[PDB]
């Protein structure tokens, strides 16, 4: 009902789970890549692996 | 009916590179 108690009331869901695998990432976030460099003493990060 | 598996049936556990390693 539109005026059950508040713990009666109906509720949505929705559970993310997240394939956290050393397989191919495919669901990223608004992440940039730069250039690619070698040889050379650097900061990296590869699909979150910083 | 039967016979023996001697030692097929092993597999890739984990999708990592090593190398030269005695792994458990
Ligand atoms: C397995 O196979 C051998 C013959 O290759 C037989 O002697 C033995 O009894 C068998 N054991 C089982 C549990 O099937």
């Amino acid at each position: 009902q539109p005026t059950n108690g508040v713990g009666y009331q109906p509720y949505r869901v929705v559970v993310l789970s997240f394939e956290l695998l050393h397989a191919p990432a495919t669901v990223c976030g608004p992440k940039k890549s730069t250039n690619l460099v070698k040889n050379k003493c650097v900061n990296f990060n590869f699909n979150g692996l910083t | 009916a039967y016979t023996n598996s001697f030692t097929r049936g092993v597999y890739y556990p984990d999708k990592v590179f090593r190398s030269s390693v005695l792994h458990s």
